[PDB]
């Protein structure tokens, strides 16, 4: 087949290569259509809908299963944001920033924002809890680290906020998650692990200054979280690191 | 001999019609492949030799 | 314009240099002070290519070609069409890079999420500068840097390999082709997993991490978990990266021979250095 | 036994069909190794 | 200041036996030990490992390969354990001369060993194929990891197998060696001109590049955003939270367009399987079609000519 | 012999079945790819030299 | 032959039948390997021979 | 034993079936052997 | 001697049975090799001498 | 002290199969070796 | 002396013999490699040469 | 004290067992070399 | 001897066993292996030249 | 003290018992030592 053009210098490898051009158009269009199912269509920054939509067009529904009888899923679907937003416009063009009316940690906007999940606990393969207080879990110990577990907690403003009392872990993965932190008023919060700095002799917490500490999402049940108030928690620490600026 | 029938009763129709049709066409593309490949039965360069198309 | 749950993440902050100037959007881009750079370093780059183009006689896009200046000038500056565009464009790409870089972290600190992208973006900009600037500079001239050419920067690939015989038989080059190869597979591995936990079989409910750490477990005996694997896949790419630019740092400033010769060291260690017998004896 | 939950009966009814399509597919074996010695004999 | 790249407390808890689904659980072993290094990285435990009949095979077929392979290699270091440290990584076992073809008549010495590797070898790798599959069908999952792995058995078997046979002679396949197989490499790129000249070549590098661009974003995505718990995105598919949402917002702000948390491992599972389907293409098509890619190239506006 | 119908009750048809489908394949792949490989019994050049079709 | 019979109260025959299938084609597959391997033994090419096919 | 939960009537009966297998395996083998070596003796 | 038997209440006969069946043949497959890579002892070509099959 | 949860009984009647098992394998491989050293002794 | 039994209250016995049996197999080999490297030593080399097999 | 855990009276008989082990593998070993060094003496 | 049974108030008896035993080993073979890189003392040559088996 | 739990008279046992194997030990090095310097002496 060496040497053997249909026409031209048209062979077995232009042959290929144009048929992989093809293909890959193909694909591309596939991928980002398989893209295209959260999110959209998309929006005004008044809340109707786009006048410009995408070259692409927006994929047919598909249906997940959810396990433990939690429902069932369909996207693309109607998704609506559920929770009121307190921004303000800053100008009447669009492609400008939104500025917040209040307190924006306290409000959930910008880098402190939080998202509606489902208000239930997130479950393992066997339809337990999968995050637990460290006393819950049965047989669980800290194994190869510095125990956080007594260690004084430290704001971003040099001044203590707490102790550190217990540990939540996630069952399945065998991970820490959560530093439970006892304040002044004898109330628990919880703070993301991945959030915190375990040092030898206290636990320094980057983002958030220690007044800031009390305004933290509490959770309702003392012996679990529910994917909304993970939401609300992280998404109040993450923020501390704008908005927490000064001071 | 006269009860192969039964085979359905444990093979899935769907799986077998599929698997044998990408079978069948496999096997006949590579046995073309191959008498093309061979300078006999090549049957359109044989052609070409016997009404002299140069 | 905006997606569903946008708007709420659209707020005043996070820059770096400037305030409200600059901060705003076109489009679905961010364009901060450093959006305005790279746009700028970018049109400029596109541009001086084309003019490049023009100027070597070639419209084909597969033949165009930008040559760093030849070893005569070393690391001085060099007519525009015999070597100076090559610098301008450089210039133009390395500005290009680092305000992309710098955007990103504008992004990061608006979004309240950390700043590991920017950081394995700049992995590669290393890569790039180790290539175009800092072996050139030691080297002693802008002409040991590669051409700017979709065809031709592989002919300086194949020549600056050759130069050194095989070139695969460089240690660090060894280390960095097995992190890219096993990145390839860590990456297919991973989105497979994913994929077929989040769509299974017709008919049945989603799987959850715990199927998917059973899947590995009955395959390979161990499972790396999830956090796992995002770390694995970050850290395989840029030591990848890390042990490419090694290689070539090392290349043509403390090498200088064939690298099968180098690997001699260890086949005449004294000890087993003139035992009679196998390949080298 | 427990291994399959196929009867005794049903086990030995299945073999017997199977060797029956073994017997034909061995058959056609042996003629087409006749076939082929007398074309071109490999010993 | 903590970057999430290393754990920084370690807890332990009974060992995770796994799911039931419809696993054959007599074919499972024991949890292994846990290891504190990998708890540092990853996960600690270790086990229990699944081996059923094609678990057996498979371990037969490639344990098989593995020895003969090594049994050569010590034949030709003189049985002297010295030697056979200090030459490893320059034994080899060769393929079959090019006067033999494709015959199964070349001598042990000179190239039947090496078929008797390659058909251990063979049935060990296709064996493992079909444990990957069985293994994703008893837990109920799809079959995307055997797909997968099925391009890169296509380029395996391109190497080995395939371009021998349309080449005529087993001497075009690989052998068995460390140096040797590098060494292999670069005479087949010589051989057949300028294998950078090989478009499916360039198309192969295009998206071994882009695996590692793409993983090295979306670790670093995953690791920016598991502040919010981001990393279990099992369940950012099934309910989108704020990990989610920013780690789409940054990539749109940042580059004009997103993906889900879904739609990114089908970019990621493509660009992967892309390298390899393209290279198997490229290799098939050097030295059948194209005996010289260079002068491919210049006949096909690439270089200069 | 004449136990031999008890394997049944050790081992599910289905995939004895498929394993000696897929085995019986292969194996008859494999010796056929041996035949043509050597010189003799290619039965193609064979017919090919006998009736001096080159 | 004596009292051998006590193997199938510690190995469950399942397993033991499949790694002897596996094993015994294995093996069979490698000594017919290294037969074709030698140029005596070789049935094929010493059929040949002695045919005078080649 | 446990380790099985085969009993001794069903092992005895098992390991007859099967070594009529293997003896007719190992004829088989002999019979092949016998004919090779008429052929074409090893020593 | 007459007190080994206590070894099978350390050590599962099972695991034991395995790896010592893999070690046998691996070790039995070594050594024949070791035997055939030698020129005397490859009894193969030894017959072919003695028979002058080459 | 039964690690495995065999108690002296078993123990001894798996050794007894074992031995003998042993025993006829190393009988076999004598015999093999008797054959070969005849055949080319390697001393 | 006389006392060296407690050794095994400090060592599990099973991990010790599986350490125990393959440090001795991978020694005998070694030494066994190391005779057969050797020209002097190498017993098939000799027994050829006494015999004159080559 | 047992730390693996074994009464003085399990780890005495294990011992004795093992000695026993020990002095016949010994024993082989010492035939062996002996045999050899008859053969060819490396001293 | 004097006062140094206590350093087993310290360390534990299976830590130290085992290094002990991965030590004396390692040093073993260290020292062996010195012997016979050197031209005298090497055992298997000298007994070679004073016998003369090449 | 308290880092490993052995007690005085488990500590002073196990030492004794220690040395025992550490002086036999020794002496085979001894003799061996004695053997290859009659042999062939390094000094
Ligand atoms: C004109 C020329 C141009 C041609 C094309 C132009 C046409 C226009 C453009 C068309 C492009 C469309 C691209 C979109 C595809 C995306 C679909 C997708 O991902 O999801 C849907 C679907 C499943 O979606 P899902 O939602 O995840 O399902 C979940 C299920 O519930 C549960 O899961 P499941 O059990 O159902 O299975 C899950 C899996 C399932 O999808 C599959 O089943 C794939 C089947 C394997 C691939 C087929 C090749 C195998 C050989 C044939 C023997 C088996 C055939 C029967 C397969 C069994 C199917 C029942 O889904 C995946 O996502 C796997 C992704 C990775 C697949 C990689 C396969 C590479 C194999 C390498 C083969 C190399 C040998 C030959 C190489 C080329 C020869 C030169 O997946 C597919 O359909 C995969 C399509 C496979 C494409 C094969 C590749 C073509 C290669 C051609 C290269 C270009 C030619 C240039 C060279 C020319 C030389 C002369
Ligand atoms: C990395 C070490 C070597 C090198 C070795 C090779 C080899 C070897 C090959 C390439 C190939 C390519 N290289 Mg190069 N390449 C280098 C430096 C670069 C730089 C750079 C500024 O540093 C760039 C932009 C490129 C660009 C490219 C593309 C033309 C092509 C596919 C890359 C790809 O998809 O990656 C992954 C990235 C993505 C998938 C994202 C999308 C990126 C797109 C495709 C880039 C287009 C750039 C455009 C042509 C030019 C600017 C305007 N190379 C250095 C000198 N490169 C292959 C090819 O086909 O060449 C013809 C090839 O065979
Ligand atoms: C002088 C050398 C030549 C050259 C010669 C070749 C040749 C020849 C080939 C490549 C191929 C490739 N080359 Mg090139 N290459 C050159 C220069 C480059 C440069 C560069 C910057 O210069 C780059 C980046 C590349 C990059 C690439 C890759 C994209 C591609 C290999 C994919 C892969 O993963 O293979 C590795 C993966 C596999 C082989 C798949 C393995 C799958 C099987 C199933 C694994 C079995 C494992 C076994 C059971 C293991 C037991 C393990 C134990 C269990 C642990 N080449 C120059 C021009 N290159 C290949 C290709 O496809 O080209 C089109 C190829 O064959
Ligand atoms: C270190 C681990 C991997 C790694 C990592 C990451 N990579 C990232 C990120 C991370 C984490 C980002 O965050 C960022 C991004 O947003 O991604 C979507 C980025 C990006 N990786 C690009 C290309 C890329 N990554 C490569 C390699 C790896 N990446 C390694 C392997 C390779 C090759 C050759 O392998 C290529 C080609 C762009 C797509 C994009 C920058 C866009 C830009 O800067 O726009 C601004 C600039 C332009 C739009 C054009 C400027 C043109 C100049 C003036 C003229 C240039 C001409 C040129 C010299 C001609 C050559 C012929
Ligand atoms: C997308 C393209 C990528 C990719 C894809 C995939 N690759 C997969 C899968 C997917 C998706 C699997 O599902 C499968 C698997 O299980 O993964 C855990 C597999 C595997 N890829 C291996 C090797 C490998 N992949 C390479 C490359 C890439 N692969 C490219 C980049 C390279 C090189 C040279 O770069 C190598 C060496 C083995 C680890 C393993 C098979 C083991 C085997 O066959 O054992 C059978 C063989 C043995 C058991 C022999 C053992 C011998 C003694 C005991 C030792
Ligand atoms: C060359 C002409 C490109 C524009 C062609 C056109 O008529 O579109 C007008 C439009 C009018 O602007 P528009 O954004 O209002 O229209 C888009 C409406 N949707 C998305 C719903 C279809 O111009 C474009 O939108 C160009 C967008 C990018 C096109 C890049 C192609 C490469
Ligand atoms: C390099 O090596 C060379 C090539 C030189 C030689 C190496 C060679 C070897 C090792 C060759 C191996 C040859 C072997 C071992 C062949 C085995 C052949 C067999 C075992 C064939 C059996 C075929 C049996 C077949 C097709 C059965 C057909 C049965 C049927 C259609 C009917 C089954 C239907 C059943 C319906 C189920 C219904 C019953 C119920 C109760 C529902
Ligand atoms: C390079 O070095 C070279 C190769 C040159 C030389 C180096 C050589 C070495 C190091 C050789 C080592 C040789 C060794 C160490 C050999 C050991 C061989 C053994 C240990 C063989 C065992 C044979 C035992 C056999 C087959 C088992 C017979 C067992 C049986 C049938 C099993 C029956 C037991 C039963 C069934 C269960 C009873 C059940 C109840 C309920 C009572
Ligand atoms: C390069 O250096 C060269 C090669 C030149 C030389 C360098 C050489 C070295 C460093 C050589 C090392 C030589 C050594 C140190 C060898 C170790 C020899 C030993 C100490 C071997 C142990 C032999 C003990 C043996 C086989 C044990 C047989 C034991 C048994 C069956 C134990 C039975 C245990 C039982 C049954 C269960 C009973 C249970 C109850 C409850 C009664
Ligand atoms: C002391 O150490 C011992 C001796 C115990 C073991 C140590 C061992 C060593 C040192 C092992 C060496 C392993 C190495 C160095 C392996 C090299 C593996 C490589 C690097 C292979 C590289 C490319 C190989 C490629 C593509 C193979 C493709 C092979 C194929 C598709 C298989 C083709 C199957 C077919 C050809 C032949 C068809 C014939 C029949 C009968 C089906
Ligand atoms: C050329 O020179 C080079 C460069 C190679 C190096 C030159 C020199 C060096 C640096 C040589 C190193 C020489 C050394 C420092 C050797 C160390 C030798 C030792 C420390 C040997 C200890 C031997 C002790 C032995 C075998 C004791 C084993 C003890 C036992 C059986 C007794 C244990 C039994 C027990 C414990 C039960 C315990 C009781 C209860 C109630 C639990
Ligand atoms: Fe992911």
């Amino acid at each position: 087949m060496v040497g053997v053009t249909a026409f031209g210098n048209f062979d077995l490898a232009s042959l290929a290569i144009y048929s992989f051009w093809i293909f890959l158009a193909g694909l591309i269009y596939y991928l980002q259509t398989e893209n295209m199912r959260e999110g959209y269509p998309l929006e005004n920054e008044d809340g109707t809908p786009a006048a410009n939509q995408g070259p692409f067009p927006l994929p047919k529904p598909k249906t997940f299963i959810l396990p433990h009888g939690r429902g069932t899923l369909t996207v693309p679907g109607p998704e609506s944001e559920d929770r009121p937003i307190a921004l303000a416009r800053t100008a009447v063009s669009e492609g400008f920033p939104h500025a917040p009316t209040g307190d924006p940690m306290k409000d959930g906007v910008g880098p402190a924002s939080w998202v509606a999940r489902r208000d239930l606990p997130e479950l393992d393969g066997h339809g337990h809890n999968k995050i637990k207080p460290m006393k819950a879990a049965a047989g669980f110990h800290v194994s190869a680290g510095k125990n956080p577990i007594g260690l004084p907690v430290r704001g971003c403003d040099l001044e203590i906020a707490g102790k550190v009392v217990d540990i939540w872990v996630d069952i399945p993965e065998q991970m820490a998650r959560f530093l439970e932190v006892e304040l002044k008023d004898g109330s628990t919060r919880l703070l993301p692990m991945q959030m915190v700095k375990v040092q030898s002799n206290r636990v320094h917490v980057n983002a958030l200054s220690s007044d800031l500490f009390a305004g933290i999402p509490t959770i309702k049940s003392p012996t679990e979280v529910t994917l909304l108030e993970e939401d609300k928690i992280c998404g109040y620490v993450a923020g501390g690191l704008m908005y927490a600026a000064p001071k | 001999m006269s009860k192969f029938y039964k085979i359905w009763m444990i093979f899935d129709p769907r799986r077998v019609f599929v698997a044998q049709g990408v079978f069948l066409f496999l096997l006949a593309v590579m046995i073309h492949l191959i008498l093309l490949s061979t300078p006999s039965y090549n049957w359109l360069e044989i052609s070409a030799a016997k009404y002299n198309r140069v | 314009a905006l997606l569903s749950f946008e708007r709420k993440y659209r707020v005043p902050g996070g820059t770096l240099v400037g305030g409200n100037l600059f901060d705003f959007w076109v489009g679905p881009f961010y364009v901060g002070f450093f959006g305005v750079a790279t746009f700028f370093f970018a049109a400029l780059g596109i541009i001086l290519i084309a003019w490049s183009a023009v100027l070597q006689g070639t419209w084909n896009p597969q033949l165009i070609s930008v040559y760093p200046p030849a070893l005569e000038y070393g690391l001085g500056g060099a007519p525009l069409a015999k070597g100076g565009l090559w610098q301008i464009i450089t210039i133009c790409a390395t500005g290009a890079f680092v305000s992309w870089a710098l955007r990103e972290v504008e992004i990061c600190r608006k979004l309240g999420i950390g700043y590991h992208i920017p950081f394995a973006f700049a992995f590669a900009i290393l890569a790039y500068l180790t290539l175009v600037l800092f072996r050139p500079v030691m080297m002693g001239a802008w002409g040991y840097a590669f051409p700017y050419g979709i065809w031709t920067h592989l002919d300086w690939v194949s020549n600056t390999g050759y130069t050194y015989g095989n070139f695969h038989y460089n240690p660090a080059h060894m280390i960095a082709i097995s992190f890219f190869f096993t990145n390839a597979l860590a990456l297919a591995l991973h989105g497979a997993l994913v994929l077929s936990a989040a769509n299974p079989e017709k008919g049945k409910e989603m799987r959850t991490p715990d199927h998917e750490d059973t899947f590995f477990r009955d395959l390979v005996g161990y499972s790396i978990g999830t956090l796992g694997i995002h770390r694995l896949g970050l850290l395989l790419s840029l030591s990848a990266v890390f042990f490419s630019a090694l290689c070539m740092i090392i290349t043509g400033t403390i090498w200088f021979d064939q690298w099968v010769d180098w690997w001699q060291w260890w086949v005449k260690l004294p000890w087993w250095a003139n035992i009679p017998g196998g390949i080298n004896g | 036994l427990g291994y399959t939950g196929l009867t005794d009966e049903q086990a030995q009814e299945l073999h017997s069909v199977y060797m029956s399509g073994l017997w034909l597919f061995s058959a056609v074996a042996i003629v087409a190794h006749l076939a082929v010695y007398i074309w071109r004999p490999w010993f | 200041e903590y970057q999430n790249i290393f754990s920084q407390v370690q807890v332990r808890g009974p060992a995770d036996l796994g799911m039931t689904e419809d696993v054959n659980l007599a074919n499972r072993s024991g949890v292994g030990p846990f290891s504190t290094l990998l708890g540092w990285f990853g996960n600690a435990q270790l086990g229990p490992i699944y081996l059923g009949s094609l678990g057996v095979l498979s371990l037969f077929s490639g344990l098989m390969w593995f020895f003969t392979i090594g049994i050569w290699f010590w034949y030709q270091a003189g049985w002297n354990p010295a030697v056979f440290l200090r030459d490893l990584f320059f034994f080899s076992l060769e393929p079959p001369a090019p006067e033999y073809g494709l015959s199964f008549a070349a001598p042990l010495k000179e190239g039947g060993l090496w078929l008797i590797a390659s058909f251990f070898m063979f049935v060990a790798v296709w064996s493992w194929w079909g444990r990957t599959y069985l293994r994703a069908q008893a837990l109920g999952m799809g079959k995307h990891t055997a797909w997968a792995f099925l391009s890169a058995i296509w380029l395996w078997m391109v190497l080995g197998f395939i371009r021998p046979i349309l080449m005529g002679s087993w001497s075009e396949a690989v052998p068995y060696g460390i140096f040797s197989h590098l060494d292999w490499t670069n005479n087949f790129s010589l051989v057949h001109g300028n294998l950078f000249y090989n478009p499916f070549h360039g198309l192969s590098i295009a998206f071994l590049y882009g695996s590692a661009l793409l993983f090295a974003m979306h670790g670093a995505t995953i690791l920016a955003v598991s502040r919010f718990g981001g990393e279990r995105e099992l369940e950012q598919i099934a309910d989108r939270g704020t990990a989610a949402e920013r780690a789409a917002l940054f990539w749109r702000w940042t580059m004009g367009f997103n993906a889900t948390m879904e739609g990114i491992h089908r970019w990621a599972i493509w660009m992967a399987v892309l390298v390899t389907l393209t290279g198997g293409i490229g290799i098939l098509l050097s030295g059948t079609v194209v005996d010289n890619w260079y002068v491919w190239g210049q006949n096909h506006g690439m270089a200069p000519l």
